[PDB]
């Protein structure tokens, strides 16, 4: 009947809540356990910790940053390297969402150096896939015609996440190798490497099958077709959305159907093929403004009324930017 | 837009060491 009790029994609750899923009322909970206390430091840093990622899942980034921050200080006041490791990686996480990459580098490569000291081969390869995710942010942020300084972002990433894939290979982690595929396929897609890009997402659709993720397949699908667009290979990628399209109604996900049906229209374009185009347009008008969609609802204006003044339809183009110059000026 | 795969964070528990 301490105080040291009351704490641990509200952490739990806690731990329990966020683990089902429901970030809000967790966070209350460990809220309720900072406010009763302890003097135990060790309890107290991990309740920092997760309200750091709670904050983080709920997308409160500048609350999960200052968590983690709470958490990396504590975790030297008591010594302890493997929480100072953990809480680096998370801090270095939380300021590459806010785009403040210089520093998120800094904090990841401790979570790297403190992980290699101590021979945890385990959180040595989750920050090296913190590492590359934090370079590819920083070369993406920026703005085939790269400056040196982000080619080279950008390459340093693909060797942390193919530094990864080798360790985790070595561990027998299939969903930590589904990340790296993925992100280093996309990492390969801002370098220009499209081959490369393909073989990445390749792999990271086989894992997505493995694990039964669904909404993993789908991205798979999305960035292969994108891939080959950029190759030439317009036909396999129109192939690859169709598959998309497929998975977005299964899910129910009406927005990823949105986009689905929004990317077929513009490969058919580079196929030359206008009918099927303008029915996908269709499509994705109908799913946006159906979701509050003011962006999506113009785009498919320009794009239909340019497909009509393909066809040879000069009416219906000269009509359809009637309704985008409304959503434009809306 | 390439669509990313998810960050990981790390995690600690009240349950660790006892």
């Amino acid at each position: 009947g301490s105080m040291e009790a009351s704490c641990l029994e509200l952490a739990l609750e806690g731990e329990r809540l966020c683990k089902s899923g429901d970030c809000r009322a967790g966070v209350s909970f460990f809220e309720a356990a900072v406010q009763v206390g302890t003097e135990d430091l060790k309890t107290l840093s991990a309740i920092y910790s997760q309200l750091g990622n709670a904050y983080f899942y709920l997308h409160d980034y500048a609350k999960a940053l200052e968590y983690h921050h709470h958490d990396l200080t504590l975790a030297r006041t008591i010594g302890d390297q493997l929480g100072e490791a953990k809480a680096s990686g998370n801090l270095g996480n939380t300021l590459k969402v806010l785009g403040n990459f210089d520093e998120a580098i800094v904090c990841c490569q401790r979570h790297l150096d403190i992980s290699r000291e101590l021979n945890d081969k385990v959180g040595e390869a989750r920050a090296l896939y913190n590492l590359g995710n934090v370079y590819h942010a920083k070369g993406k942020s920026f703005g085939g015609e790269f400056p040196e300084e982000v080619r080279d972002a950008l390459q340093a990433a693909v060797d942390f996440y193919e530094e990864n894939l080798s360790l985790v290979t070595a561990l027998g982690d299939r969903a930590a190798q589904g990340r790296a595929f993925g992100n280093l396929g996309n990492t390969h897609y801002l370098l220009g490497n499209f081959r490369d890009a393909v073989i990445a997402h390749e792999q990271r659709l086989l894992i997505a099958k493995e694990f039964g993720d669904k909404a993993a397949e789908r991205r798979a699908y999305s960035n292969l077709g994108n891939a080959y667009i950029f190759l030439g290979e317009f036909e396999t990628a129109s192939e690859y959305y169709k598959k998309t399209l497929l998975l977005a109604r299964q899910l129910k996900d009406r927005a990823v159907e949105a986009q689905s049906c929004y990317s077929l229209g513009n490969t058919y374009t580079l196929l030359q093929d206008y009918e099927k185009a303008i029915d996908y347009h269709l499509k994705h008008l109908a799913i946006a403004q159906e979701l509050n969609d003011r962006i999506g609802e113009g785009r498919a204006c320009w794009s239909l009324g340019n497909a009509y003044t393909a066809l040879g339809n000069h009416d219906q183009a000269m009509h359809f930017a009637e309704k985008h110059l409304e959503i434009s000026r809306e | 837009h390439m669509e990313m795969e998810p960050e990981t964070m790390e995690t600690k528990s009240v349950t660790d060491y006892f």
